[PDB]
């Protein structure tokens, strides 16, 4: 949800960031939604954080499927997907259980120009 | 003098369920022998190893301090054969000898970050590892070594 500047008259704008494959974009006209794999409840963000750089806003989403996703707000695209179970000593049982207790924090160093992510 | 008997002073201090599961996952490979030893250093550590799995516990509390699963160059996982405590530059870690199907690797494992920091390919299957010295240079502390090893 985007509100206008406080000193300017403007309308609230709404954008929905979705992971659309280029194949899902090119095939958008030829196949019904039941084959398309709707993003299941497993894609749901459990923790959200944001970082603003120049003239763009980067959104970070830690999801119930144990994946971290990065989005450009300006370009409306998923720029990165990382699997957090690549970093856990996996029991076969965890891949089947939704990750409901997960948390995400961001910190930025101006001096280094470096962004850190705590998961 | 005829029967000195040990007296148990506490209950069994069980390892965390995660450490017990990690050590059992590789019993499915019929050739994986579970090993464990206390560390001889001042850091009160115990280690357990089963196939590629290494578990590091507190020698008093049984709490999991650190753990690692070693990856091999081949489709067969490496086997942890030799483990020794090694302290360097105010860090605490382990020297780990891995046996693979085509050779062996000596790893330096840093406990503080739970990662391998150095690895070296060995000519043949490693059976034991032993640290001689934890620093280099022309110090008074290295004077007992051969002039070659001081470099």
């Amino acid at each position: 949800i985007k509100m206008p500047p406080h000193d300017m008259e403007g309308l609230v704008t709404i954008a929905e960031l979705k992971q659309s494959s280029v194949m899902q974009r090119l095939l958008t006209g030829w196949m019904p939604s039941s084959i398309r794999g709707d993003q299941g409840p497993a894609h749901l963000p459990v923790s959200l954080a944001v970082h603003t750089l120049d003239h763009d806003s980067y959104l970070f989403a830690l999801c119930q499927d144990h994946k971290l996703r990065m989005w450009s707000y300006k370009d409306q695209m998923c720029l990165m997907v990382a699997d957090m179970l690549e970093y856990v000593p996996v029991s076969k049982d965890i891949r089947q259980t939704a990750g409901t207790g997960h948390k995400l924090r961001l910190a930025f160093s101006e001096t280094l120009g470096i962004l850190y992510l705590g998961v | 003098m005829q029967n000195l008997e040990a007296q148990v002073t506490g209950s069994l201090v069980a390892f965390p369920d995660v450490t017990q599961k990690a050590l059992k996952e590789d019993e499915i490979n019929l050739d994986s022998v579970l090993r464990g030893k206390f560390s001889t250093g001042r850091t009160s550590l115990a280690w357990l190893a089963c196939g590629p799995q290494l578990e590091i516990t507190n020698s008093v509390t049984g709490e999991r301090i650190s753990a690692y699963h070693f990856s091999g160059l081949t489709e067969r996982p490496p086997v942890v054969v030799a483990v020794k405590e090694f302290t360097w530059q105010k860090k605490t870690g382990l020297l780990v000898g891995l046996v693979e199907a085509e050779g062996s690797v000596l790893c330096l494992y840093d406990i503080g970050i739970s990662k391998v920091v150095k690895a070296v390919v060995l000519p043949g299957s490693v059976t034991a590892v032993e640290p001689i010295i934890n620093h280099g240079g022309a110090s008074a502390s290295t004077q007992h070594l051969h002039q070659s090893l001081r470099w």
